[PDB]
RNA sequence: UAAGGUGAUAUGAACCGUUAUAACCGGCGAUUUCCGAAUGGGGAAACCCAGUGUGUUUCGACACACUAUCAUUAACUGAAU
RNA sequence: CGAAGGUGUGCUGUGAGGCAUGCUGGAGGUAUCAGAAGUGCGAAUGCUGACAUAAGUAACGAUAAAGCGGGUGAAAAGCCCGCUCGCCGGAAGACCAAGGGUUCCUGUCCAACGUUAAUCGGGGCAGGGUGAGUCGACCCCUAAGGCGAGGCCGAAAGGCGUAGUCGAUGGGAAACAGGUUAAUAUUCCUGUACUUGGUGUUACUGCGAAGGGGGGACGGAGAAGGCUAUGUUGGCCGGGCG
RNA sequence: UACGGUGCUGAAGCAACAAAUGCCCUGCUUCCAGGAAAAGCCUCUAAGCAUCAGGUAACAUCAAAUCGUACCCCAAACCGA
C-alpha cells in the first residue's frame, strides 16, 4: 500500500507487485536507453515500495 | 539561512546593482541563489550531432547568494525573521518594524 | 518454509548483439543475461513459466571485466553471465521480435 | 542496403550544417 | 485520430500499466482508439460490430507461437481497421482504354472544382498523356476562374463558356474537343441548384445518360463526414462503378464517419487529398492509410528511392568503363540535393518511421529536412573540382563561398565534417 | 526542522516537494548476502560437501532453521568387576 | 593614490645592512621599545628537486639481407593487396600444462608507449567474444606429509600424537566424425552412440556391513613376433599437351 | 564478391609393398638392488529383514547440479626492470 494505507489485511497478496504488477520493468530494461518518448518515468518507486509492505509483517506478527 | 519562499522583491545592497529588485531566488542550504541582480554572456560549444545549441546566453544561474535583502513596501534593507506565535509554526515568518508577509 | 527463489527476477533483460538475433535463426535459442547464482534449471522455468516460452535446456555463462574509466589508478572489474535457453521450433512464443 | 545508405545519406545532411 | 496512431507505441511498453494485469493494455487503447474515432465523427453503430469482431477473435485465436501476442494484437487490430474502412478491392483509377470520361458529379461545391485539379495534375506528371478539362457547372460563379489559374499555372488549357448556364452542349462540345485534337484524359466538375440530392443525381442522369462516360465520381468533404453516406449511398445505386473520394482531410477535424459511412456502402474510393496544394491528393487503400499506424505511411516509397539513386550512379555509366579509374568526381554529395526537390527530393520520407530498428533522437530528422536547403546554399557556390577534393577547403578558399553563398562562415566550417567524417563512419566496411 | 530536494567526482535525465506530514538532523525499531573466533565436516578466507527438521509444492524437489570444542549443573544411560 | 615577494637605480653606514625609489605583483605589512627563538651555510663522496657537461657523440638487441607494382593516407622502406626473393621445418610448425589474466575479434584514434616513420600493434577508447551428463575441477580413494576429540608432555606461548580428518604429483564411469563463428567447439548444429542413479513395467532370485576374502596392485633390463599409425608404387578418376 | 570470401554442385575414392621409439605388452624372458596405498569393482557372510524390503537383467522415462573453457604458452601475454 502507501503509507500508513499499508496497515490494514494480513494477506500477502498486495506483496505481489512481483507478478503481473512488475513485468512492465522488465521492458525498458534495455540501457543504450532507448524509449525516450515522454513521461518515461522509469524509476524505481515499486522496488522502494517492495519494503514497507516487505515489513509490516513483522509489526503484525512478531516485532 | 533560506530568505525566500515563493518570491522576494529582493535589492542589492553590493553587486554592479544599486537596488533592482527580482525574483527566482532559490536560496538555501545546500543549493544556489539565482535572481535578475546579475546575468552575463558567452555560449559554450555546440558539436553537432543535434545542433544542441538553442543559442542565446544570459544568466543561467547567476552568482550572488544570500546576503541580499528583500522587499519593504518602502525604501530598502529591513531584515526579516522574527517569529511569531502559532500562525503555521513550521518557521518564524514574521518582519522587522511592521508586516510580515508581501 | 518457502523456497527463497526469485521465482521471477532471476534474470533480466537479453543480451541483445551479433550472436543475439543470428543465434534465434539456430533453434529459437535466445540468449538473455541471468544473474549469477542461476542455475540453468531455475532459467528453464524461469523463461517458460510466467513469460510463456516452453523452452528446453541452457548454456549459461560467466565473464568478467576490467577498465579504467578517469586518468591514472581508476579501475576494477565487473562479471556478469550469459544464457541461451532453446525453445523447440513446436512450442513457440509468437515472437516478441521485430526490426 | 536501403537502411545504412539511406540512414547515412540521412545522417550526413543533418550533421553537415551548410 | 493521429494522436491514438501513437497509442501505437504507446503500446509498445513492456512495463503496462498498474494493473497487474496489464490487462486491460488493451480494452482501454480499445476504447481509447475507440475513443479518439467517433470524437472524430465517425459513425458508432457500426462500431460495436468492429469493437466486437475485434473480441470476437480473441476468443477463438491466439498469435502462432514463436511470437509475442501483443503484436499480433494489432495485425488484427490493422486487420480489421482495413475491413472497418475501405475494406480491400484495389481501386484500378487508370485507364480502361482511352481516352477518358471523367464525369465529376459534385453535390454543393467543395472541392467541387478544385479537386479535379491535383487530379488532373496528378495524371499528367503519369503518362504522354493528354489531360484535357472542362468548366461543368453553370450555378455558382468562379467556374472557370479560380480554376482557369491552375490549368495554365499548371501546362493544361481546359475550357469552358463565360457566364453561360447549360451544361451538357458545353459539356458535349469540351469533350470531343480534345478528343478532336485526340488527348488522353478528360476530367469534368458538375453539379446542380436542386435543393434535394436525388435531385442532384436527378440531373447527374441527363449528364450522364447524354454523354456516355466511362469513369464517374461524386466527392465530397469530410465536413460532412458519416451523414454523406446516404448521398453517396443514393447513387451507387444510381451507378455503382461510381467510386469517389473524400474532399478536404485537413479541411476538417471529422473525417473518420467521413470515410466510414463511405466504406459501409460498398462505396467506393480512390484517392482523398489532405486538402490545399496542387498535389495533396493521394490514391488511396485502406492499409496505405491504414500504413504509418493509422494511415500514410511512405518510405517504402522514399525508402525505395535509394534504389532508384543507390544503383544508379552505376549513372553516370555503369560501367561507363568497367573498373577502377576515377571516371567520375564526388559531387553526389549535393548531387543527392537535386533530384529530391527536383522531383521528388520532398522529404523522400524521411521521418525516423519507427525509429527501428534503433530510436535515436529529435532533431535528426526532427530538426533538419525543413532546412537541409542551406548546405545547398554553397555547392552551387563552387567549382566542380572542389567536392572532388573535399580536402582543400582552406580558411581562405570558402570563406568566399561562405559570403559568396550568402552565408556567414560558421554554417559551412560547421558542416565541412558532416561530410568527412560520414564517410569516415560510413566507409567503415571491416 | 522545513522551501526546497534524489551523497561526491556529476552533469544530464526521469522524479519528489512547497501558508499543518519532500529532503535533512536526533531517539527507538526492522532488515542486515557472504568471508572472518567462525561454531554442521571441510578448506589454497570470501568457496566444496553433509545429517535432522520445516512449509510450499505446478507435490518433482528445492530455500531456510539447528548440528563446533570446553566447563557448571541436571536428566538418561552405562565397562573392565 | 598597490601590502608581501620578485628586478633595477641612487644615497647612506666601519660592517653585518638601512632608506628612498622606477618596473612587476596582487594582498596584507608592521616604527619604537621590550621579549622568545627551529636565527644567518659553499663545502660534511651532505639530503631533495631542477638544469648543465660529455654530445647531437655511442647506440637502435643476433649478419635468416630484400626488390618492385598497386591501395590507403597530410605523409609509406616498415601498414593492406600482389608477384618475386631469402630463412626455419625434432622446428623459428601445431597442441597443452605452469604462470599470466582480456593480451582474443571488430571498429576506431596515433598524444604518451613502440629504441626511427607509423595510416600499424600485445598502445588509447569503445563494443563484441569464451555455451558440456561424456574434456577438466568439484566429487569417491588414499601417498609424502599436515592437522588432530580425548590423551602424553611442557614456566606461558606451545611440542607430540590415538580415533579420526585433510592432502595428487597416483587409482575410480561415460563420445565420436563432419559442419559452423569476425572471434567459441569431443561444449553450438547434423549423423551415429555411450555411462550412472532414481522411478516404473516384466521376468528370475536370498538380501544385508564401518566387517572377511579376491581384485585393483605396480621393479630394472633384454628378446622377439604380429599389427596400426604412415609412406611409396601401381590401378582408378579429374585435368591438361607444354 | 565486400575481396577476406560466398551459395550450388560434385568424379574416383582400390590393391600391393614398406615401417615405429605407437599397440598387443600391467605381456614373454631374465636379474638382484627383489620393486605405493586406499576406494570403486567382484564375492562371503553378521546384526537386521522375515508373503516385505532389497538383488540381477531387459527396456520406458526423469536426472546428471556447479565452476573452467577467450588468447599467449621454448614466448613480445610466464621467470629474467
Ligand atoms: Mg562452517
Ligand atoms: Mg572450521
Ligand atoms: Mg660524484
Ligand atoms: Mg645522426
Ligand atoms: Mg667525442
Ligand atoms: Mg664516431
Ligand atoms: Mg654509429
Ligand atoms: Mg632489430
Ligand atoms: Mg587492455
Ligand atoms: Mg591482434
Ligand atoms: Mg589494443
Ligand atoms: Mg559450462
Ligand atoms: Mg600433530
Ligand atoms: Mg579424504
Ligand atoms: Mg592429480
Ligand atoms: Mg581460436
Ligand atoms: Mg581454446
Ligand atoms: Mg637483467
Amino acid at each position: 500500500m502507501k503509507a500508513k494505507e499499508l496497515r490494514e489485511k494480513s494477506v500477502e497478496e498486495l506483496n505481489t507487485e512481483l507478478l503481473n504488477l512488475l513485468r512492465e520493468q522488465f521492458n525498458l530494461r534495455m540501457q543504450a536507453a532507448s524509449g525516450q518518448l515522454q513521461q518515461s518515468h522509469l524509476l524505481k518507486q515499486v522496488r522502494r515500495d517492495v519494503a514497507r509492505v516487505k515489513t509490516l509483517l513483522n509489526e503484525k506478527a512478531g516485532a | 539561512a533560506a530568505k525566500i519562499r515563493r518570491d522576494d522583491e529582493v535589492i542589492v545592497l553590493t553587486g554592479k546593482d544599486k537596488g533592482k529588485r527580482g525574483k527566482v531566488k532559490n536560496v538555501l542550504s545546500s543549493g544556489k541563489v539565482i535572481v535578475e541582480g546579475i546575468n552575463l554572456v558567452k555560449k559554450h560549444q555546440k558539436p553537432v550531432p543535434a545542433l544542441n545549441q538553442p543559442g542565446g546566453i544570459v544568466e543561467k544561474e547567476a552568482a550572488i547568494q544570500v546576503s541580499n535583502v528583500a522587499i519593504f513596501n518602502a525604501a530598502t534593507g529591513k531584515a526579516d525573521r522574527v517569529g511569531f506565535r502559532f500562525e503555521d509554526g513550521k518557521k518564524v515568518r514574521f518582519f522587522k518594524s511592521n508586516s510580515e508577509t508581501i | 518454509m518457502i523456497r527463497e527463489e526469485r521465482l521471477l527476477k532471476v534474470l533480466r533483460a537479453p543480451h541483445v548483439s551479433e550472436k543475439a538475433s543470428t543465434a534465434m535463426e539456430k533453434s529459437n535459442t535466445i540468449v538473455l543475461k541471468v544473474a549469477k547464482d542461476a542455475t540453468k534449471a531455475e532459467i528453464k522455468a524461469a523463461v517458460q513459466k510466467l513469460f510463456e516460452v516452453e523452452v528446453e535446456v541452457v548454456n549459461t555463462l560467466v565473464v568478467k571485466g576490467k577498465v579504467k574509466r578517469h586518468g591514472q589508478r581508476i579501475g576494477r572489474r565487473s562479471d556478469w553471465k550469459k544464457a541461451y535457453v532453446t525453445l523447440k521450433e513446436g512450442q513457440n512464443l509468437d515472437f516478441v521480435g521485430g526490426a | 542496403l536501403g537502411f545504412p545508405i539511406n540512414f547515412l545519406t540521412l545522417y550526413v545532411t543533418v550533421q553537415h550544417k551548410k | 485520430f493521429d494522436n491514438l496512431t501513437d497509442r501505437l507505441s504507446r503500446t509498445l511498453r513492456n512495463i503496462s500499466g498498474r494493473g497487474r494485469l496489464t490487462e486491460d493494455n488493451v480494452k482501454d487503447t480499445l476504447r481509447e482508439v475507440r475513443m479518439a474515432l467517433l470524437e472524430a465523427d465517425v459513425a458508432l453503430p457500426v462500431v460495436r460490430e468492429f469493437i466486437n469482431r475485434v473480441k470476437e477473435k480473441a476468443v477463438g485465436h491466439e498469435v502462432n507461437k514463436s511470437l509475442t501476442p501483443g503484436q499480433e494484437f494489432v495485425k488484427i487490430v490493422r486487420n480489421e481497421l482495413v475491413a472497418a474502412m475501405g475494406e480491400e478491392n484495389q481501386t484500378l483509377n487508370l485507364a480502361a482504354q482511352p481516352p477518358a470520361v471523367v464525369l465529376m458529379a459534385g453535390l454543393q461545391g467543395a472541392g467541387k472544382t478544385t479537386s479535379v485539379g491535383k487530379l488532373g495534375k496528378f495524371l499528367r506528371e503519369k503518362h504522354k498523356k493528354k489531360v484535357l478539362v472542362v468548366s461543368a457547372d453553370v450555378y455558382r460563379p468562379a467556374a472557370i476562374k479560380q480554376l482557369e489559374t491552375l490549368a495554365e499555372q499548371v501546362g493544361v488549357d481546359f475550357f469552358p463558356s463565360d457566364v453561360g448556364q447549360k451544361p451538357v452542349d458545353i459539356v458535349n462540345a469540351a469533350l470531343k474537343e480534345a478528343k478532336l485534337k485526340f488527348y488522353d484524359v478528360l476530367l469534368v466538375d458538375t453539379a446542380g441548384r436542386l435543393h434535394v440530392d436525388e435531385a442532384m443525381m436527378d440531373e447527374i442522369k441527363q449528364v450522364h445518360a447524354s454523354i456516355n462516360p466511362v469513369e464517374t465520381l461524386f466527392v465530397v468533404d469530410a465536413m460532412t463526414g458519416q451523414d454523406a453516406a446516404n448521398t453517396a449511398k443514393a447513387f451507387n445505386e444510381a451507378l455503382p462503378l461510381t467510386g469517389v473520394v473524400l474532399t478536404k482531410v485537413d479541411g476538417d477535424a471529422r473525417g473518420g464517419a467521413a470515410l466510414s459511412i463511405r466504406h459501409i456502402t460498398g462505396k467506393p474510393i480512390k484517392f482523398l487529398g489532405v486538402g490545399e496544394k496542387t498535389e495533396a491528393l493521394e490514391p488511396f487503400h485502406p492499409d496505405r492509410i491504414a500504413s504509418r499506424i493509422l494511415g500514410m505511411g511512405d518510405v517504402l516509397s522514399l525508402i525505395e528511392d535509394i534504389e532508384s539513386k543507390v544503383d544508379r550512379a552505376q549513372a553516370e555509366k555503369l560501367a561507363s568503363k568497367l573498373k577502377k579509374g576515377d571516371g567520375f568526381d564526388l559531387n553526389d554529395f549535393l548531387e543527392q540535393l537535386r533530384q529530391m526537390k527536383n522531383m521528388g527530393g520532398m522529404a523522400s520520407l524521411m521521418g525516423k518511421l519507427p525509429g527501428m530498428g534503433q530510436i535515436p533522437d529529435n532533431v535528426k530528422s526532427q530538426m533538419d529536412d525543413k532546412v537541409l536547403v542551406r548546405m545547398e546554399a554553397i555547392i552551387n557556390s563552387m567549382t566542380m573540382k572542389e567536392r572532388a577534393k573535399p580536402e582543400i577547403i582552406k580558411g581562405s578558399r570558402k570563406r568566399r563561398i561562405a559570403a559568396g553563398c550568402g552565408m556567414q562562415v560558421q554554417d559551412v566550417n560547421r558542416l565541412l565534417k558532416q561530410f568527412d567524417d560520414m564517410q569516415r563512419m560510413m566507409k567503415k566496411m571491416k
